[PDB]
């Protein structure tokens, strides 16, 4: 029952390295791992509100990417936020080999 | 719980199957056209290599 | 099938599901 869901929301967390988060001033944070494959638990995180206008905003991203306010427009365009969601698990990957 | 569990659907089309040993990640991946079977041992695979491949399944396409 | 309802959703809703039934929690820090 309630088993069921905790036992869901496990194994999407280990499986696809994501955890979400309900915090403060109405904000999800989403938090990558899985990322930097030499340091497997580092997290990558961003956090999302829906604002007064009921669209998506992210509020913060740590580290910083700079397509994310790109892809702010495009999921407010689209509407797809599971894409939204995709392309900054790939800019996070991308960023963790930069330098 | 719930609500979580069902944003984590809308972002992957992810559907476990949860009647399996815990090595055994083992589901089904919704799409535009036919739903592709998902049975890997994660024994034989990292974690990230894990999250990588399931991530790879979600079309990145707007 | 079985997933119609949450295909057809609009994730702003789902999202919005998650923000007002779920109390809040620290946000975790790179530290």
């Amino acid at each position: 029952r309630v088993e069921r869901l905790c036992k869901s929301k496990e194994l999407f967390e280990e499986r696809l390295g994501l955890e979400i988060r309900r915090i403060h001033n109405e904000q999800l944070q989403f938090i990558f791992r899985h990322i930097d494959h030499k340091d497997p638990d580092k997290p990558y995180m961003f956090t999302l509100s829906i604002n007064e206008q009921g669209d998506y905003e992210v509020t913060s991203c740590t580290p910083p990417l700079d397509c994310i306010s790109e892809f702010q427009l495009k999921v407010r365009e689209t509407n797809n936020f599971s894409a939204f969601i995709a392309n900054i698990r790939k800019a996070f990957t991308a960023l963790s080999f930069k330098q | 719980a719930a609500y979580v569990t069902q944003l984590y659907y809308k972002i992957s089309r992810i559907d476990w199957d949860y009647e399996v040993e815990p090595a055994r990640i083992k589901g089904i991946h919704y799409g535009p056209d036919i739903a592709q079977p998902i049975n890997m041992d994660s024994s034989h695979h990292s974690r990230c290599f894990i999250s990588d491949y399931l991530w790879s399944l979600v079309p990145t396409a707007w | 099938n079985a997933f119609s309802e949450l295909d057809s959703a609009d994730p702003r809703v789902m999202l919005r599901r998650i923000i007002q039934n779920q109390p809040q929690v620290d946000p975790l820090a790179l530290q």
